[PDB]
């Protein structure tokens, strides 16, 4: 008994006829490449990435950032051209290039990408790291203005929170430097939240600072609706992930329902969610700025746990399911001696009614 | 003489099968079926799994390693355009690695 | 699986092979190169 | 509690405050337990026996380059990498 | 008597796709022993070399990408002579380092061929890798 395909087969287009007349792969790497080319098309048979891969909702990934910005493709392409040209006639370059010894400017390329390609990868990166699917409840934005902020340890060091990095909370116990560029008439406002930082509600999770109405770059003169608290991982549950977001007003905004006391030493209080947040904000607020970090346990976080929230610091640990064994018989044969260690409970010896 | 016994080689535990760390999942004296994720092969080309959790078939696309020369010769003669295919099998683990419980209140 | 729709798409030796001169083309031909200078010779 | 314990001197009270941070409470007091053994005379034992090997660490104060661990390596990695991050501001 | 701040969940959910591969107690895809690559990691780094220009990606074993870093980008070809050399293979190993220290991630995986191993471009991007930071060894999961 046989059955006809559902689908085309793999290799019925290339005909057998002529096969000495048809061209080989003749290497390795044509192959492989035809192969992973072969392989991320779909397939009406079962496939790994149907059981692994996973699973995204038909509908489009729905949008909040910013209209793009339009640009001149031929201008740009034109002054890029010359630039390339005149880079390539100088002889220095070329030589440097044939010596295999010439270098290029680290900080020049990161600062020319964080205008040019920095908001897709950040997306990209954002997307990877599931802050869209967790806050939000499934949407995308794209990061089109850049954001940076240090926090200042020492006199002189800085440790910068660029994009999911590890920063700890003894650095971040004061209140970090944000810069970003804007220009007068713009109303700005600054959320941090901790994803995984709740204790009670998994779902929930725990604000940590909140500004609003930021006058262009003049952060201070901001509207401060939540006093700023350092991060607090629990000892022992991992690493947590630490999101800054900054949202552009169209219109003056009044913070009264979210407002809370100073301070706010209190869990209940500053727990929020960004879902209904942003539903309820949606139409006078629209993200134009967006990082993160990761965040693990140290030592200042049980002195706030013990004194700023006033609280006993709680420790976790990560403990996997106990082994697997099969139902004891009362005959067990061709088993090694240690059979019966397998379903003893304690190592001390027993005796009994004796 | 040539009477020999059959060697109960084939296929262990069917599509949807729960299976344990360790279990065969199918012996063979040529490499008929090919192992995925979590699954291992032995010296006898005897299937096992891994990880804990339920075995699915599928069909996929066959690369061999650099190393083995005669399967390398094998696909550098193919016409432009051929793709060979094996089935794979695998198992999809079901159980969590572990979890986080509170231990203490310090 | 035989009796299952995906049935052959594991075959791999039907893409694989397993002389007599036409009335309009040529079977077979040689071309031989001699040369004093086997570099040239080899060359072209 | 360790530190009005004044049957062991005060730099073995230090040291033991600091290794063993992570055993003591809100209230500063220092806690073991022990589960190895269904015997609570063989639970004190392991307890007491605990606090002598915490307290004879601390008098020897042992300085050999010991062994590093595995799970230490990457975390000693990224405190290398976080530290390479870590920035100077232009003016000071 | 009970304390707000002190209601605590029994259990911890930690939603952070990176945590368990930080802790190293993510299981790998083990497996896959009759072909190439094998996909037991968490991070691998893939080299293309096309005619015209040199990709480098970052990305995980599920299939999503972490970080790139390509010669068509503008930022680097203002600076560079030649997308298709050896120069280029140093820029885009030492920029895609520096990416990924920014990023967070440290270690990954490399699985070239024998001969673009041998190739002496793929070795200064390893070299350019190994200075600017990131290590292409992960350490083994913690199974006890
Ligand atoms: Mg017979």
């Amino acid at each position: 008994r046989r059955t006809p395909p559902l689908g085309p087969m793999p290799n019925s287009d290339i005909d057998l006829s002529n096969l000495e007349r048809l061209e080989k792969y003749r290497s390795f790497d044509r192959y492989r490449r035809r192969a992973e080319q072969e392989a991320q098309a779909p397939h009406w048979w079962r496939t790994y990435r149907e059981y692994f891969g996973e699973k995204t909702d038909p509908k489009e990934k729905i949008d909040i950032g910013l209209p793009p910005p339009k640009v001149s493709r031929t201008q740009q392409l034109l002054e890029r051209k010359q630039a390339i040209q005149e880079l390539r006639a100088n002889v220095e370059e070329e030589r440097a290039a044939r010596l295999r010894t010439a270098s290029v400017p680290l900080d020049a390329v990161r600062a020319e990408w964080e205008r040019t390609c920095g908001p897709y990868h950040k997306q990209r990166l954002a997307e990877y790291y599931g802050l869209y699917r967790d806050l939000f409840h499934g949407a995308t934005f794209v990061p089109r203005v850049p954001l940076h902020v240090a926090y200042a340890v020492g006199e002189d060091d800085l440790m910068p929170v660029y994009c999911g990095n590890e920063v700890t909370p003894t650095e971040a116990a004061q209140a970090p430097e944000v810069t970003y560029e804007a220009e007068e008439g713009s109303l700005w406002t600054l959320l941090l939240t901790s994803l995984d930082g709740h204790l009670l509600e998994p779902d929930a999770e725990y604000l940590h600072w909140l500004l609003t109405n930021i006058p262009g770059n003049r952060v201070a003169e901001g509207q401060v609706t939540c006093p700023y608290l350092p991060p607090f991982p629990a000892r022992g549950s991992g690493i947590h992930r630490l999101a800054f977001l900054l949202f552009k007003q169209d219109q003056p905004i009044d913070f009264s329902e979210d407002a809370r006391p100073s301070p706010c030493y209190q869990l209940a209080q500053r727990t929020f969610r960004t879902f209904d947040f942003y539903k309820k904000h949606q139409e006078t607020m629209t993200p134009a700025g967006l990082s993160f970090f990761q965040c693990r346990w140290d030592d200042s976080v049980t002195y706030i746990f013990h004194q700023l929230l006033d609280m006993r610091e709680p420790v976790f640990e990560f403990v996997r399911p106990p082994p697997y064994h099969p139902k004891q018989k009362r005959f067990p044969h061709r088993q090694p001696l240690r059979y019966l260690d397998r379903y003893r409970d304690s190592h001390e010896p027993t005796y009994g009614i004796y | 003489g040539g009477k020999s016994s059959g060697r109960r080689q084939g296929i262990k535990k069917m599509e949807g099968h729960y299976v344990h760390a360790g279990n065969i999942i199918a012996t063979q004296r040529h490499f008929r079926w090919h192992p995925g994720a979590h699954v291992g092969v032995g010296k006898n080309k005897c299937l096992y799994a891994l990880e804990e959790g339920i075995v699915r078939y599928t069909k996929e696309v066959y690369v061999p390693h650099p190393r083995n020369t005669e399967a390398v010769d094998l696909i550098t003669r193919l016409p432009k355009g051929a793709v060979l295919y094996k089935t794979f099998v695998h198992v999809v683990p079901a159980k969590p690695e572990g979890t986080f419980k509170l231990v203490a209140m310090l | 699986y035989k009796t299952k729709p995906t049935h052959g798409i594991g075959k791999y030796k039907h893409l694989i092979k397993a002389n007599l001169g036409t009335d309009y083309e040529y079977g077979v031909l040689n071309i031989h190169l001699t040369a004093y200078d086997m570099t040239l010779a080899e060359s072209y | 509690h360790l530190a009005t314990a004044e049957w062991i001197a005060e730099p073995v009270r230090q040291k033991i405050a600091i290794t063993h941070k992570n055993k003591i409470n809100r209230l500063g007091e220092l806690i073991l337990t022990s589960e190895s053994s269904r015997y609570q005379f063989r639970n004190l034992a392991d307890c007491l026996q605990k606090i002598r090997d915490m307290i004879t660490e601390a008098s020897q104060t042992p300085k050999e380059p010991t062994k590093e661990d595995v799970k230490l390596h990457r975390i000693r990695i990224e405190n290398m990498n976080r530290e390479r991050l870590r920035q100077k501001r232009i003016h000071s | 008597d009970p304390v707000e701040n002190e209601a605590v969940a029994p259990e911890f959910t930690n939603r952070n796709p990176r945590n368990l591969e930080l802790l190293s107690v993510a299981r790998k895809e083990r497996g896959w022993r009759t072909v190439f690559p094998s996909r037991e990691f968490w991070h691998r780094l893939r080299v293309i070399r096309t005619q015209h220009h040199v990709e480098a990606l970052v990305e995980h074993q599920n299939g999503k990408v972490v970080v790139s870093a390509s010669t068509r980008e503008w930022a680097i070809k203002k600076h560079l002579y030649s997308t298709r050399n050896v120069v280029a293979c140093e820029s885009i190993g030492r920029v895609l380092a520096q990416r990924c220290l920014e990023a967070g991630i440290n270690f990954m995986v490399y699985q070239p061929t024998p001969w673009e191993a041998a190739s002496d471009s793929m070795k200064r991007l390893q070299s350019a890798m190994t200075e600017g930071g990131v290590v292409l060894r992960e350490p083994q999961r913690i199974y006890e």
